[PDB]
RNA sequence: CGAAGGUGUGCUGUGAGGCAUGCUGGAGGUAUCAGAAGUGCGAAUGCUGACAUAAGUAACGAUAAAGCGGGUGAAAAGCCCGCUCGCCGGAAGACCAAGGGUUCCUGUCCAACGUUAAUCGGGGCAGGGUGAGUCGACCCCUAAGGCGAGGCCGAAAGGCGU
RNA sequence: UAAGGUGAUAUGAACCGUUAUAACCGGCGAUUUCCGAAUGGGGAAACCCAGUGUGUUUCGACACACUAUCAUUAACUGAAUCCAUAGGUUAAUGAGGCGAACCGGGGGAACUGAAACAUCUAAGUACCCCGAGGAAAAGAAAUCAACCGAGAUUCCCCCAGUAGCGGCGAGCGAACGGGGAGCAGCCCAGAGCCUGAAUCAGUGUGUGUGUUAGUGGAAGCGUCUGGAAAGGCGCGCGAUACAGGGUGACAGCCCCGUACACAAAAAUGCACAUGCUGUGAGCUCGAUGAGUAGGGCGGGACACGUGGUAUCCUGUCUGAAUAUGGGGGGACCAUCCUCCAAGGCUAAAUACUCCUGACUGACCGAUAGUGAACCAGUACCGUGAGGGAAAGGCGAAAAGAAC
């Protein structure tokens, strides 16, 4: 549902607004993009749905603390 | 001269009856209104 | 085969009638009013055992709830199944 | 009559429902054809097949 | 528990026949009493041949409230009223004019 | 030994009003001094009910059409029986689907209903009546289209679809 | 608990009962068709059609049970593909749906006001959606204050229509501080001392104390009027009972109650006493939350409309120090003071009433009060969502008018 399956970003809404301050409603969605990342540690690809943010995150904690996240939480991969 | 209601008992029960208002969230409400307001006869379903 | 119990239920009643009358003394046949679930089968059980005849065959419909007053209130009587019931030949009871 | 009958074996009563069953239905037609002035009877025998499938249920269980 | 019983034998304290005695002959739960001749009606009657041959007018009684009446008691020879207590394990009725049971 | 309410008559105050009493009614009423308001109606093409007016006036729904004799009946232009006359006949005849649901048949009744009367009725009341291996449904098979395990997609609700 | 009973319109007929297995009242059981989340498959709701067992048969048939989906766990099994993995099957456990308000969160109008209107207002309101509990939410300072000090959260009264914000228009509108209600604090990021030691929790035990039927419950007569006396007149009595209701007109003493005093075979609520069952207290030394705080860009929340604008949240791109450290004190700097974010949990004061009991009203009394005092969400209207009435009173007693 364009919803960051590492982080949790999804879309949230908030205002155009003019010069003339006129506003109207619009939605701020992520950066997502689907992406295979290689698990050393049971040699095969996973495709995640992830947010630009969410792939700094995985370089960081390394996909495999990442993926006992995913399994603590249910959300399936 | 022709007029607008032209009765038909299969069309009224696929329109009207019982389990398609049973088959959406919106004709679900309209089953729980019915109870609500205390109705004898929620759908047309002789 | 059917258990005694049921065939107890299954016949509810004689219908008497000109017409039942009329089937009893010409076509050899009994006129019943029985239980709404019974099929043909449980009946013709129930009538061979219970009063010890022999039967051909039983017909049987379905007559409707005629609509009534009562003062400005709207009733409806009960449908009830009614048997015409022919008997083997020489019987009677 | 509970007691009367509370003892008495499961075949026992097994037995007592059947001929109740039979009584109702002769009951049952001599009313339909205007031969019963004692309609408390059918009323009765029905009572009694009550408190006999109620025994039957307890020892059963 | 009832004050006054069928086969009670009353006095009237009010209406058309104060004052006059008689047996209770039945009690209904609307808190009335048939009162042996006591409260007499003339009730027209209309034919009918099955039950209640003929037509003719009738007297019968007609039922009394209760409170209209009290338990005599033939003793003092006065109207009266009803008590309950225990004689060894029994609820009884005693007069209250002259403590004695019923 | 007659409350409120209703309807008369008499008296009385500058006014909104007050007091007395006949008849009706058949169980409530409230001096005084204070207190609180859903506190006063002729108008809003006001709202609800009732009753007038036009007026015993227009009308009684296809211009296919009736006439007489008998019957029953409190009563017959209209009901029943008969004779004659007329109208439709690719329908104004007959059988069905859809839709309706007892309107079907017998007996009984004429208050209301029937644009009149009604002994008559699709009206009131009671009783009867619908019988299937082969007719139709159900059943097997699919069309448009619908729902749709997993799935794909979407803030949620949901949307598509194997 | 009892001398009367078989619910109403509603009689009648057949019966049942009177000293206790008649009826009636309460506790625990039993039975409980079909549709409906509906769950064996289907479906035009209350119907159509099955599969697998186990049992039975008069060989025609029969009765009962089980069989939905998803989530988790376990076993068994298992492709492309060697190990695997995805998948498949069975079982166990849980969920699903309904419901009046209150609560937290995801979205989010316009009419209207500005005497036009776009910023602003209406308003984070209506409405839709998700989730929850008897309450929820919030909660033990990276909080305030002013160099004196205070000490978690919530709610009430003030401060104050003040300070501010504002096409500086219409309007919006705090805090600091003070007075009250209620009061409570703990735990993980970890090893030794060390135990069943704190007491949260589960399940039996008694004992109290409620609950669900019930029992007893004072004392008045005469006489007038009248259809009838409870009213008038006369003379008595009760009162820890003169609340209230009924009875042929207005009754402390006619009846039902009321004050007060009593009661439970059975089920269950709360509180102490408590075995046992999981449970860990105390002390020492250490440790102490990173794509985080901060920043740029676009928005939102703060009374505060980007303004000289601190503080909070983050869609996007970036990115520290780590106690010799870090956050805040309304641009910003220095000094000083105060606190320790990036991990949790927590009762009471507070919100509400679909429903149950009791009691109350300078609230209505049939065009009023609920739409509905009456068989009303009915009749009727509409394809449907939905709309939606009218209609109470014989009499004390039917004695409801034989002939
Ligand atoms: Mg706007
Ligand atoms: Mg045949
Ligand atoms: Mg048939
Ligand atoms: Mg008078
Ligand atoms: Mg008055
Ligand atoms: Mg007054
Ligand atoms: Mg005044
Ligand atoms: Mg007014
Ligand atoms: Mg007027
Ligand atoms: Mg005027
Ligand atoms: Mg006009
Ligand atoms: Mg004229
Ligand atoms: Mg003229
Ligand atoms: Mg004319
Ligand atoms: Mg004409
Ligand atoms: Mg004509
Ligand atoms: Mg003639
Ligand atoms: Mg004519
Ligand atoms: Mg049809
Ligand atoms: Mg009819
Ligand atoms: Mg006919
Ligand atoms: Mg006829
Ligand atoms: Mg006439
Ligand atoms: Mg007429
Ligand atoms: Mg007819
Ligand atoms: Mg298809
Ligand atoms: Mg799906
Ligand atoms: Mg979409
Ligand atoms: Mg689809
Ligand atoms: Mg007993
Ligand atoms: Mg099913
Ligand atoms: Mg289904
Ligand atoms: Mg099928
Ligand atoms: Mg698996
Ligand atoms: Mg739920
Ligand atoms: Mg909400
Ligand atoms: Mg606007
Ligand atoms: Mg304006
Ligand atoms: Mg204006
Ligand atoms: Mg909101
Ligand atoms: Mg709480
Ligand atoms: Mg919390
Ligand atoms: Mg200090
Ligand atoms: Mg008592
Ligand atoms: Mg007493
Ligand atoms: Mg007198
Ligand atoms: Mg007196
Ligand atoms: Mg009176
Ligand atoms: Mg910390
Ligand atoms: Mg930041
Ligand atoms: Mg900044
Ligand atoms: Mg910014
Ligand atoms: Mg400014
Ligand atoms: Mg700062
Ligand atoms: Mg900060
Ligand atoms: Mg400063
Ligand atoms: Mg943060
Ligand atoms: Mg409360
Ligand atoms: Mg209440
Ligand atoms: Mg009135
Ligand atoms: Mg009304
Ligand atoms: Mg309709």
């Amino acid at each position: 549902s364009r919803v960051c399956q590492v982080t949790g970003k999804r879309p949230v809404t908030g205002n155009n607004r003019s010069h003339a301050l006129n506003a109207t409603k619009r939605r701020f969605l992520p950066n997502l993009h689907s992406h295979r990342f290689w698990v050393e540690s049971e040699k095969r690809f996973v495709t995640l749905r992830v947010s630009a943010k969410g792939m700094r995150v995985i370089d960081k904690k390394g996909i495999d603390t990442v993926l006992a996240e995913l399994r603590a939480r249910g959300e399936k991969y | 001269m022709k007029r607008t209601f032209q009765p038909s008992v299969l069309k009224r029960n696929r329109s009207h009856g019982f389990r398609a208002r049973m088959a959406t969230k919106n004709g679900r409400q309209v089953l729980a209104r019915r109870r609500a307001k205390g109705r004898a006869r929620l759908t047309v379903s002789k | 085969m059917i258990r005694e119990e049921r065939l107890l239920k299954v016949l509810r009643a004689p219908h008497v009638s000109e017409k039942a009358s009329t089937a009893m003394e010409k076509s050899n046949t009994i006129v019943l009013k029985v239980a709404k679930d019974a099929t043909k089968a449980e009946i013709k059980a129930a009538v061979q055992k219970l009063f010890e005849v022999e039967v051909e065959v039983v017909n049987t419909l379905v007559v409707k709830g005629k609509v009534k007053r009562h003062g400005q209130r709207i009733g409806r009587r009960s449908d009830w199944k009614k048997a015409y019931v022919t008997l083997k030949e020489g019987q009677n009871l | 009559k509970a007691k009367e009958l509370r003892e008495k074996s499961v075949e026992e009563l097994n037995t007592e429902l059947l001929n109740l069953l039979r009584e109702q239905f002769n009951l049952r037609m001599q009313a339909a054809s205007g031969q019963l002035q004692q309609s408390h009877l059918l009323k009765q025998v029905r009572r009694d097949v009550a408190r006999v499938k109620t025994l039957l249920n307890e020892k059963a269980g | 528990a009832a004050k006054i019983r069928r086969d009670d034998e009353v006095i009237v304290l009010t209406g058309k026949d104060k004052g006059k005695r008689g047996k209770v002959k039945n009690v209904l739960s609307s808190g009335k009493v048939i009162v042996e001749g006591i409260n007499l009606v003339k009730k027209h009657q209309k034919p009918v041949p099955a039950l209640n041959q003929p037509g003719g007018i009738v007297e019968k009684e007609a039922a009394i409230q209760v409170s209209n009446v009290a338990i005599f008691n033939a003793a003092t020879g006065k109207a009266d009223r009803v008590g309950f207590r225990f004689e060894d394990g029994k609820k009884v009725r005693f007069f209250k004019s002259n403590s004695e049971t019923i």
